[PDB]
């Protein structure tokens, strides 16, 4: 997760990521997390905080952020790989 | 994985898919565990058991409410 | 053998059997053999 | 009829939670 340490996380408010413990689809969001989590990208900003959201019955991994400009970017990471949403909010972090 | 294959704790297994730590605890003292990582948000804790018990997230916060245990010796 | 398939009950619907078991086994009887209960389970406590 | 002391103290906790929640809504 390196990239997203030289990329400043900074403009970000808050990212959460909703998922459920026990199904076939959740281990990229959670490998998303881990890789969000980490000491360099949730240190180049303290004013931001990273939520992570269990639920059993959820049934649907999802994650959401919303940042400096109001807007709100939301991936719900079932289908999708963690290089891809990490590439995805990467480049969506740095057009604004 | 293969313990929790063979053994009884096979429905504890879909919780094993990234970097999981465990949380072995005698005597178990749930309300304050909860406290102290409820200081931190980003810290899941995906479940486990609870003495033979399989139990969720949720399921545990509504654990720790239960009451303390004379009483729930002396309810019935 | 194995252990339960271990659901959640924050959406809850099904609860243990093996209390429907004891249950239906004592919860149709009057006061006698729930003093039967008392005594021998007091026994212990 | 201390079989009730037997069938109680194999009783796990959420167990006599169980039996709680039973008996309580039948008495």
């Amino acid at each position: 997760a390196a990239a997203l340490a030289r990329l400043g996380l900074r403009p970000v408010k808050q990212v959460r990521v909703q998922f459920c413990p026990f199904e076939k689809n959740v281990e990229s969001t959670r490998t998303f997390l881990q890789t969000v989590s980490s000491e360099k990208v949730r240190s180049t900003n303290l004013n931001c905080s990273v939520i992570a959201d269990v639920r059993h019955d959820g049934s649907e991994p999802c994650v959401d952020v919303l940042f400096g400009d109001g807007h709100r970017l939301i991936m719900r990471g079932a289908h999708l790989t963690a290089l891809e949403m990490l590439t995805a909010f990467a480049s969506h972090i740095r057009a604004r | 994985k293969p313990f929790l294959e063979d053994s009884k704790y096979q429905n504890l297994l879909p919780l094993f898919v990234g970097h999981n730590m465990l949380l072995v605890s005698e005597e178990p003292k749930v309300k304050e565990m909860v406290r102290i990582l409820r200081t931190v948000p980003f810290l899941p804790l995906l479940g486990g058991c609870i003495d033979d018990t399989i139990l969720s997230r949720q399921g545990f916060i509504n654990y720790s409410k239960l009451p303390s245990l004379p009483l729930v010796q002396g309810e019935l | 053998e194995a252990l339960a398939g271990a659901p959640l009950d924050n959406a809850p619907k099904e609860y243990p059997p093996k209390i429907q078991q004891l249950v239906q086994d004592i919860a149709s009887l009057t006061l006698l053999e729930i003093s039967d209960l008392n005594e021998l389970l007091k026994k212990t406590l």
